[PDB]
């Protein structure tokens, strides 16, 4: 099940970093 | 022949759905 | 069509298997080419299982792949045989089920129009053993048998199994309803060998790189009890020899490769490789004879001629008879008389394609079960030829006899006794030769009834004979010879040849003066009578 | 016809008749197709397709093999050189076997009968048992031999005995042949020594009756009756038959004439030398001697044969 | 003629010639004529003898001189496990590199 | 992986606080 964990976690980091930079 | 298995959990509190709603609202 | 638009038998490259392919086609492939209308009017059901059994060295795998491509197969799935195994409980069953997923999906989606799926299992005997706890090997067979002809119905599958031992498979898998047809692949004959050689030499003949001196009929004649793998190895070895012949003269000195480009494999390369590179598994092996006959066969008396003639008569009788496929003979005599050497010589002079000898020496420290396994394996291997000869030496030693007690292993005795009276399959010949030194005790064990006849090897018993043996051996001089003759002729002697050689070596270590005296003294000391 | 097929097939399972039919149809249709290297269908010949008795007979003889029925190769692997009436005793033995099979087939109060065949070695009694069994026409016939148990342990042997007898227990009529009882027991005059477990299993297995009125017949063969009598095992068996050797020179001449060997003046000269004495030999040795004697030149064959017969014609 | 001197192994010199003659003739001769011959290379050789007689050094020298990749050393007794057979797992990891190499680069 | 997630959480904390200011 770790596969979808890694997938969602990469997706989360990418979106969070991007979204933070846009807000900033 | 033998052996049995097991499983475990972890602290995750993702709630990416709510954070996604929030951040989208922030963008608009 | 369900088959590829283009295919021809000659292209497949398989050589020798002609009737077997025809029968497999007629049985397992008749209904899949006959037009659908008449087939649905038939309402018959295609076969969904096939088994192949051959001895090691036939590469039926070639046949497996070649049949798979002969058809318009999609992607024949393969399993080595020990795979699909895991430590965790309930995993192999799932893996087995995963195999049929595509077939069931197509069967549900389409119907009477889905393509064929082929599965190639290797060495079915590995896992599909008799179902008795047999550990994981019992839960897997049930699932497999559960899949095949299950509560549901599949009509777009075909399963091919290969195994070398067909009598250790679960019988439940062997029904009129699954894996029904079974076929045997055996060793080829001369024609098959010729065809295989043609197949493996076509490319070399194409580029004019094969010398005109080589002949293929001669090669086919000489190679006996050979298999396709052995023949291909032979061709490769001949190529390598012809090659090495040029690695020391042209490319070694970095001189014009014109002489290197004149490379041509010749008859010499084959006739040098056929003797020092390849050892057939089911064919003669010319190293045991030289290992047993350490000092040749010198003729010291008439009995040798009689024994050799009797052995020749036995051999001819075995070869030429029809109503007596099994024959036995027992050689007996006093210790150190030269039994083993004579047996080896008579065996060598038979010219049979298969020969084997078994000695206590190659089993030291074993247990009775292991000895029985070895003996049965040897005899089973021998059963597979059209002509064979086996030698069992020092019978008393196999049973582990000791006069005190007495004690011995009854089990090996029963195994040997039973084997001595088992005929091979129809149309094959055999010949058994035994050696012993204690015929009496052999008689009390009732085993002499099994044997068909016996031969007696005597010892030397006359001074004239001893003098002739010494002369023929080439030792000592005229005056010494005369002194010995004028001394020994009066009395009688009793000694085996082997001990005589030992004694001569003993005596040949002193000074020239005392040699005859020591020889005579020892000879007298080691003397006795019947 | 369906009646002939139904009669001719016995003890067949439901899964086997269908396979027979499929094989017959496959052979029939394959008849039309003519293609060896390049696949090809003769559509012209496919216009008229029919199945004849030949398909069924070929499939029966070659393709299908019943698991619980009788199989013909077994009877081929034991009667290798046939049966020749060289004397009266053979007819007596065959008739006695007929009578025993008759009693077991058509009697109640006795669903289990056992007979013992004994005689000197090389007398050819093993083949006679197979012959007797072949004339019963029983649906289920089985032979159990030590030939297939090389190197087995005691437990394996007894489990083989179990499996054979249990399988036999599942038919209306059954015959079982046990050969060379002594070899099963692992006998040896020294000691003596043997396996007690097999003996107990056999002794207890000659009295268990089949459940609910099913018949059974057991034929055992041996060569050393004295040992058996010392084992109290002759009580288990219900009767006993004897198989003798050849004794009279006239019998030898009859056998020689029947075999198709030395004839004309040869026979005459032979007759001049044997008639005035007694002879004692089994047929299997006679065949072996005849074969061995035929490798000389055509000038001493009779001499070699007579010298051998003298050497081996012991205990007249 | 190869060369085996002053590079570690010194005791065994005829053995290299013998083994090369018996085994390594296909890989030394220009590949063009070879593919014309349509022949396959040997797929393994055995060494045996008393312990501590410089067998590993010989293998490493052979590996170096053929320009092959890094040898993958392994021992016998190490590969054994009590989980109803997990040896096949141990066995299979070893041939991956060859599998992927063949898949990608082909022939 | 988890170390990268720790770096991400640290960065996110910093960014959120300075966003607040
Ligand atoms: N003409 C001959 N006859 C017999 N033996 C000969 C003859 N010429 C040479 N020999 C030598 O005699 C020896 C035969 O020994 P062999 O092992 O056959 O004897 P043996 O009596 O069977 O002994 P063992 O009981 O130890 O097996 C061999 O060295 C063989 O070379
Ligand atoms: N009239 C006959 N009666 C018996 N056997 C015959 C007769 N004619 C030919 N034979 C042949 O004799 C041989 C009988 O040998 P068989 O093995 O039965 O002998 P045996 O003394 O019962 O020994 P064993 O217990 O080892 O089987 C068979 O080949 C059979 O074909
Ligand atoms: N009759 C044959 N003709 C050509 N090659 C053969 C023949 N039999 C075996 N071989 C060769 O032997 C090799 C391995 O055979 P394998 O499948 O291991 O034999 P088996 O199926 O008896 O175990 C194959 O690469 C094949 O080329
Ligand atoms: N012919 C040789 N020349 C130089 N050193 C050697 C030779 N043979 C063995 N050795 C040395 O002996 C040691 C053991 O050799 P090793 O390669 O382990 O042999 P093995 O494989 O038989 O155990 C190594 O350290 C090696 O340097």
């Amino acid at each position: 099940r770790a596969d979808q964990l890694a997938d969602e976690s990469l997706e989360s980091t990418r979106r969070m970093l991007q979204l933070v930079e846009e807000s900033k | 022949i033998s052996k049995q298995a097991l499983s475990e959990i972890e602290t995750r509190h993702s709630e990416i759905i709510k954070l996604e709603n929030s951040i989208r609202e922030l963008h608009d | 069509s369900i088959i590829n638009p283009d295919w021809n038998f000659e292209k497949m490259g398989i050589g020798g298997l002609d009737k077997e392919f025809s029968d497999i086609f007629r049985r397992a492939f008749a209904s899949r080419v006959f037009p659908p209308e008449i087939v649905e009017q038939m309402g018959c059901k295609h076969v969904k299982g096939i088994l192949l059994y051959g001895p090691p060295g036939c590469g039926k795998t070639l046949l497996a792949r070649q049949i798979g491509k002969m058809l318009n197969a999609r992607e024949p799935k393969v399993v080595n045989g020990p795979e699909i195994l895991n430590k965790y409980v309930g995993e192999s069953e799932a893996n087995i089920r995963k195999l049929f997923a595509d077939a069931e999906e197509e069967q549900r989606r389409l119907g009477a129009n889905s393509g064929l799926h082929i599965i190639i299992f290797d060495e079915i005997d590995a896992i599909c053993k008799q179902r008795g706890s047999t550990g994981v090997h019992d839960t897997v067979v049930n699932q497999l048998l559960s899949k095949i002809d299950g509560v549901e119905q599949l009509n777009n599958i075909l399963v091919i199994g290969m195994t070398n031992r067909p009598d250790l498979i679960d019988e439940a898998l062997l029904r009129p309803g699954r894996l029904e047809v079974k076929m045997e692949i055996g060793l080829p004959d001369e024609k098959g060998r010729l065809q295989i050689l043609h197949i493996h030499t076509a490319r070399m003949r194409g580029h004019q790189l094969l010398s005109a001196d080589v002949d293929i009929k001669e090669l086919a004649v000489e190679t006996k009890n050979f298999s396709g793998a052995e023949l291909e190895g032979l061709v490769r070895a001949a190529q390598s020899t012809a090659m090495n012949r040029h690695i020391k003269a042209s490319t070694k000195v970095e001189v014009d490769m014109e002489k290197a480009e004149s490379l041509q494999v010749t008859r010499g390369d084959f006739l040098a490789s056929l003797e020092n590179d390849i050892k057939p598994a089911f064919g003669t092996n010319q190293e045991d004879y030289a290992s047993y006959i350490m000092n040749g066969i010198i003729k010291w008396g008439d009995p040798v001629t009689r024994v050799l003639d009797d052995g020749e008569l036995l051999v001819q009788q075995t070869k030429n008879s029809d109503r007596t496929p099994l024959v036995s003979v027992l050689l007996e005599g006093p210790p150190h008389s030269g039994k083993t050497a004579l047996a080896a010589k008579i065996a060598e002079e038979s010219n049979f394609p298969f020969i084997k000898i078994c000695s206590p020496d190659k089993m030291i420290g074993f247990s009775e079960t292991a000895k029985c396994q070895a003996m049965k394996k040897i005899f089973d291997d021998a059963y597979k030829s059209q002509l064979s000869c086996v030698v069992v030496d020092d019978i008393e030693r196999l049973l582990d006899y000791v006069p005190i007690g007495p004690r011995f292993s009854n089990l090996v005795l029963q195994a040997l006794l039973v084997l001595l009276k088992k005929a091979p399959p129809q149309g094959r010949k055999l010949l058994i030769i035994g050696t012993t030194s204690r015929k009496d005790v052999l008689q009390e064990m009732e085993m002499l009834n099994a044997f068909s006849t016996t031969i007696h090897v005597p010892n030397i018993a006359t001074g004239e004979q001893l003098l002739e043996a010494l002369e023929l051996l080439g030792n000592f001089k005229d005056k010494e010879r005369t002194t010995i003759a004028q001394q020994v002729k009066g009395k009688k002697v009793w000694i085996g040849i082997k001990k005589l050689l030992m004694l001569i070596e003993m005596s040949l270590q002193m000074d020239p003066e005392y040699r005859v005296r020591k020889f005579l003294a020892l000879l007298r000391e080691e003397g006795a009578s019947p």
